[PDB]
Formats: C-alpha cells, sequence, structure tokens
C-alpha cells in the first residue's frame, strides 16, 4: 500500500499568502496522472477530489478555492492549497487519500490557526 | 438494480448514413455510461467511456452524449466494418449492468451469389452417410432460396442451412446448405442438383453432378 | 500489447463446477483489477465480479454469491473464476476483463481489454468429438477462375469448434458458417475458402479443426479432384 512522509499539523495566520496542507507519497510509481485519484476529506466531507482518469477536479461551494498542483502529482505531491478565507472557516483535521493503480493509502494533517 | 434499455433493437442503414442509438437507465447514472461494440463470436470492444470519451484507437466517427437517464451513441458516417451489436453499460452502481444491445447492419446494393456444389467425400461414404454441400458465396440481400433436386425430384425434409453474419468488408452474406442421406439412399440415385433463386440472378442458377463421376 | 488468454471451452454436468482461467500478459499483472463478465448465447452481458490482484480484495454479484469464487496467482499472472452448482442456465461465454490505464475503478470507466471468451455448456449429454470430411474443389466448385474448397465438421457436441486454414496463414476468403443443430442433437458446420483455381496444383490447403470439449484436434488436407 502507499506510504507517506507524515506530518502531524501545519499552522497559518492571516499573514499567510496561501494555506498549504502537505501530502507526500514516497513510494509513488504511476507514469500518467490518469492512474491516480486524489481525495481530500475534512470532517467526513470530500472537500476536494481530483479524478486523474477524467482530468477533472471537484470542490464544494465553501471550498471554492481548494486545488492541488496536478503538475506535481507524479512526484508524490498531493498537497492541498486554499486561500485564507476557506482555511480559517475550516480549521481541524484533514485526510489526504491517494489512489494509484491498485494501491491506496491515506494520511492525516491537522490545520491549525494562530491569532497573532 | 439499474436496468438498461436500448433502442432500437436492430437497425439497417447505408454506408455514410448517420446512425444514432439510445440507451436508457432506470435511474440517474451520472454520465457513467460506456459503449461497447461486439461482432458475432467475438469479445466486446470498448468504444466510449463516461458518455463521450473516445477509447484510444476508436475512430472519431463514434460519439456519445446524454445525461441522467438518457444517452445516445452516434456514428456520423456509417462504414461496412461498423456491422456489429452495440451495448451500453452503466458504471454508476454495483452490480454493473448492460443494455440488451442494438444490432447495426449495412444496406448495400444487390449482389448475386456464386454457387458451388460438393459431392460427399469417400471418407464419409465409408462411414455410411452421404452429405452434399451447396455453397452460396457473397450475395446481398441475405435472403436466398435453395432447392435440392435428386433425379429432378424436389427434396424436402433432409437438408439444413445456415447463413453467415454480414461481412465486415463488402456487407455480403454467404449460405451453406447440406443435403444428408444414408449411403444406401444416396446410391439409389444419379443426379444431385442445387437450384438457387436470388434477387441478383436473372434466372435461377443450378449446379449439379452425376454420382460417381 | 495487453493480452488476456483464457482456458478452453468445457462441458459440465448439471450440479458440477467449472474453473475458467485467464492469463494476463503485456503489462504488470498486479497493477489492474481483473473483472469477470458472462454472456449467455442470445442474451446480454452480465457482471459477475472482480478481484484486485494487489490486495486480493474481491466483490461478487449478488446473483452468484455462494457459487462464484474469483482468485489470482500473482506469479502466474493468472486470475480464475470458479462457478459451482452449475445449472443449464449457466451456459454462457465467460470473459475476463480489465480497465484502461487508470486507477482501480472496477469497470465504472469501462472494460478496455477482454479475453477471447470461454464457452461453458451445462448439459447431461456426453461430449462428442467431430468428424472432419473434405470438400474437395473440382469442376463443380469453380466460378470465373476462382475455386471453392472446404471442410465439413460433422456430429459433435457441444459447441464450439474452431477452424483455421494452414495453421492461420490463410484467412482471406474464409467463411466459417454458424453450426446447425441436427435432429440427433449433434452439431455440424462447414468452413469454406475461395482460392485461385490456377494454383490448385501447387498450393496446399489444410483445415485445422479443434474441438476442445472433447480435446479433439484434426488436420485435414483438402486435395483437388479431377
Ligand atoms: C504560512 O506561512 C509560513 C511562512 O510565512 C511565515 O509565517 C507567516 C504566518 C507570516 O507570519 C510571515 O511573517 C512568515 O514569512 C509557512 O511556514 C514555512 O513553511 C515552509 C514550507 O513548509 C517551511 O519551509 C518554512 O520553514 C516555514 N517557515 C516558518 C515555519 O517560519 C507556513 O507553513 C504557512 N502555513 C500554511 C498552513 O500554509
Ligand atoms: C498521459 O496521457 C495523455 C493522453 O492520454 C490519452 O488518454 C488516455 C486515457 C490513454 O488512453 C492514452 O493512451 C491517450 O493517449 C498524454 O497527452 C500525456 O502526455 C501522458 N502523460 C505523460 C507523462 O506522458
Ligand atoms: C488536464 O487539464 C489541464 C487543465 O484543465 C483544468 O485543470 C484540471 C485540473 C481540470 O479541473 C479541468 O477541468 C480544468 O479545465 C490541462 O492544462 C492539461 O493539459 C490536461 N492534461 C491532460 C493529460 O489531459
Ligand atoms: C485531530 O485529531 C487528533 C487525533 O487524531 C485529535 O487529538 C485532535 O483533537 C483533532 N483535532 C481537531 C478535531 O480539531
Ligand atoms: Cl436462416
Ligand atoms: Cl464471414
Amino acid at each position: 500500500q502507499l506510504l507517506f512522509n507524515k506530518t502531524k499539523s501545519v499552522e497559518f495566520t492571516f499573514g499567510n499568502d496561501t494555506v498549504v496542507i502537505p501530502c507526500f507519497v514516497t513510494n509513488m510509481e504511476a507514469q500518467n496522472t490518469t492512474e491516480v485519484y486524489v481525495k481530500w476529506k475534512f470532517k467526513g466531507r470530500d472537500i476536494y477530489t481530483f479524478d486523474g482518469a477524467l482530468n477533472k477536479s471537484t470542490v464544494p461551494t465553501d471550498f471554492s478555492s481548494a486545488k492541488i498542483e496536478v503538475s506535481q502529482l507524479l512526484k508524490g505531491d498531493a498537497s492541498l492549497k486554499m486561500d485564507k478565507s476557506d482555511a480559517v472557516s475550516h480549521t481541524g483535521n484533514y485526510t489526504c487519500e491517494v489512489t494509484e493503480l491498485t494501491r491506496e493509502g491515506e494520511t492525516i494533517i491537522e490545520l491549525k490557526y494562530r491569532v497573532v | 438494480d439499474i436496468q438498461m434499455t436500448q433502442s432500437p433493437s436492430s437497425l439497417s442503414a447505408s454506408v455514410g448514413d448517420r446512425v444514432t442509438i439510445t440507451c436508457r437507465a432506470s435511474q440517474d447514472i451520472s454520465n457513467y455510461l460506456n459503449w461497447y461494440q461486439q461482432k458475432p463470436g467475438k469479445a466486446p470492444k470498448l468504444l466510449l467511456y463516461y458518455t463521450s470519451r473516445l477509447h484510444s484507437g476508436v475512430p472519431s466517427r463514434f460519439s456519445g452524449s446524454g445525461s441522467g437517464t438518457d444517452y445516445t451513441l452516434t456514428i456520423s458516417s456509417l462504414q461496412p466494418e461498423d456491422f456489429a451489436t452495440y451495448f451500453c453499460q452503466q458504471g454508476a452502481g454495483f452490480p454493473y449492468t448492460f443494455g440488451g444491445g442494438t444490432k447495426v447492419e449495412i444496406k448495400r446494393t444487390v449482389a448475386a451469389p456464386s454457387v458451388f456444389i460438393f459431392p460427399p467425400s469417400d471418407e464419409q461414404l465409408k462411414s455410411g452417410t452421404a452429405s452434399v454441400v451447396c455453397l452460396l458465396n457473397n450475395f446481398y440481400p441475405r435472403e436466398a432460396k435453395v432447392q435440392w433436386k435428386v433425379d429432378n425430384a424436389l427434396q424436402s425434409g433432409n437438408s439444413q442451412e445456415s447463413v453467415t453474419e454480414q461481412d465486415s468488408k463488402d456487407s455480403t452474406y454467404s449460405l451453406s446448405s447440406t443435403l444428408t442421406l444414408s449411403k444406401a439412399d444416396y446410391e439409389k440415385h444419379k443426379v444431385y442438383a442445387c437450384e438457387v433463386t436470388h434477387q441478383g440472378l436473372s434466372s435461377p442458377v443450378t449446379k449439379s453432378f452425376n454420382r460417381g463421376e | 500489447e495487453v493480452q488476456l488468454v483464457q482456458s478452453g471451452a468445457e462441458v459440465k454436468k448439471p450440479g458440477a463446477s467449472v474453473k475458467v482461467s485467464c492469463k494476463a500478459s503485456g503489462y504488470k499483472f498486479t497493477n489492474y483489477v481483473m473483472s469477470w463478465v458472462r454472456q449467455a448465447p442470445g442474451q446480454r452481458l452480465e457482471w459477475m465480479g472482480y478481484i484486485n490482484p494487489y490486495n486480493d480484495a474481491i466483490k461478487y454479484n449478488e446473483k452468484f454469491t455462494g457459487r462464484v469464487t474469483i482468485t489470482r496467482d500473482t506469479s502466474a499472472s493468472t486470475a480464475y473464476m470458479e462457478l459451482s452448482s452449475l445449472r443449464s442456465e449457466d451456459t454462457a461465454v465467460y470473459y475476463c476483463a480489465r480497465e484502461g490505464d487508470f486507477y482501480a475503478n472496477y469497470g465504472r470507466l469501462g472494460f478496455a481489454y477482454w479475453g477471447q471468451g470461454t464457452l461453458v455448456t451445462v448439459s447431461s449429454a456426453s461430449t462428442k468429438g467431430p468428424s472432419v470430411f473434405p470438400l474437395a474443389p473440382s469442376s463443380k466448385s469453380t466460378s470465373g477462375g476462382t475455386a471453392a474448397l472446404g471442410c465439413l465438421v460433422k456430429d459433435y457436441f457441444p459447441e464450439p469448434v474452431t477452424v483455421s486454414w494452414n495453421s492461420g496463414a490463410l484467412t482471406s476468403g474464409v467463411h466459417t458458417f454458424p453450426a446447425v443443430l441436427q435432429s440427433s442433437g449433434l452439431y455440424s458446420l462447414s468452413s469454406v475458402v475461395t482460392v485461385p483455381s490456377s494454383s490448385l496444383g501447387t498450393q496446399t490447403y489444410i483445415c485445422n479443426v479443434n474441438h476442445k470439449p472433447s480435446n479433439t484436434k484434426v488436420d485435414k488436407k483438402v486435395e483437388p479432384k479431377s
């Protein structure tokens, strides 16, 4: 199964530019992004999905800014990116679930918000 | 379960015609519909996935569209090698289910049969049975009348025939008919004849042979 | 090239079980889910289930639970479908199938690679091998410089027989007709080819008849008559 360079939490303030939640698969073997599916879950909801087969992303309305850098996906990088509005509205535990061919794995990151 | 219903069941059209067939599901399947092409006796071939995505290799004259419960497949300029049955498959929920299939056949011009007759082989006669085979090759339309005659007496009840599927290159059909007798009954006669009536022939064609020549 | 090659056709008595195999090649066997779909002659295809060769997870259609068993041999690059308590309505062609170069979607995005099919006939009748007789070319089977010749494959049960010509080197002009069901419950078919009548003296025509249910293999040389 897929393996992750794990990270317990990340922290942002309103001085951040964009909020980035890291997700890194070490043992990535895919050759085309069609072989990969990326799902980001927050409090049960799928708040971001990338369907590599259909080259198609999906975010709900309150996460209108969420995205991953598909150009980086084959290096093992499924890191979620969003703006400050969406991030401060949704602080808590995020799940990064990656599917590659017949393998899958997930990892958890906590998004922390610090007031200066 | 999700039930798939295709229309029409079978379909005939000329080369170059636009052909459209519809698939309908018993509930929304969210564009998770796939189209397959199957030729008789062969495995299916994936044409389109997710309503409209061409599978790699599929010629561009194939295309799909639809949403919710209603989807269509369209061949823009129908070709001879498009003779087949086309199946839809919903990928929404388990168990995955398929339509009942639409047969697509080609309309072409009238073509007469080439007729051949084959006496029984010595191998079979040694076993005690006599099969006479009459071959009708590459004709259209697929209806042909074959009349066996033995010493100019019309036969009935002792022959069987099958017709090929439509040819994938010239859209013709071929027919084989087998008159079967016992070695004894076979030897009681001399002339064995196959008479063929078809729209491509200006008058019926007969091929025949004298037994033991 | 991706290639799915399945085991031969079989006849099984009602109540017995069958195990169809499917050897994959041309790709990494564990990278893709192997699915199984069957098609009864004249009916539509129906999904049976799949196996993830990586984690050995399986899913079955509710209709076959208790009877179907999908397994894989990773070193052999082979998936297996085993159906038990066979009924005469389990008579179908069984296919293994595979998705395209995607993540594991189990056929939601379509089956892109199929095996050639394994015809399983459920019947109490005993299997029977065919006889092959030549359909020799002669004056009675020529037409404008072309000549017709063939093989008559007679009295076998069950289907199917496969016919090739010259071990596959002859495909152009071949017609292999659908079988007819004789009054004796045995099948019979003919395979014909048209060739130049001029080269009848220099060319050699052999039909290769294979009836796997009875493990009958027959090569018949079709010599011209004069
Ligand atoms: C938020 O941004 C910081 C970097 O910006 C600093 O911190 C801001 C909150 C703000 O106060 C500015 O003044 C600062 O310039 C990110 O921290 C860096 O992350 C990178 C990538 O992992 C790392 O290499 C650096 O060492 C970090 N620098 C630190 C911790 O001082 C932080 O990750 C951002 N948070 C999110 C959720 O994206
Ligand atoms: C990935 O594939 C892209 C195109 O893929 C096409 O569609 C998929 C579903 C397959 O059927 C494939 O054979 C088709 O060509 C390419 O444009 C892209 O360059 C590929 N990625 C890399 C890294 O080469
Ligand atoms: C994949 O798509 C890229 C841009 O498409 C946009 O971004 C992706 C993530 C989807 O959300 C899509 O709906 C957007 O329109 C292209 O630049 C890229 O070339 C495409 N790659 C392939 C292989 O098709
Ligand atoms: C995130 O999860 C950890 C345990 O996995 C828990 O201790 C922590 O309180 C959670 N934070 C939330 C839900 O904001
Ligand atoms: Cl008929
Ligand atoms: Cl044919």
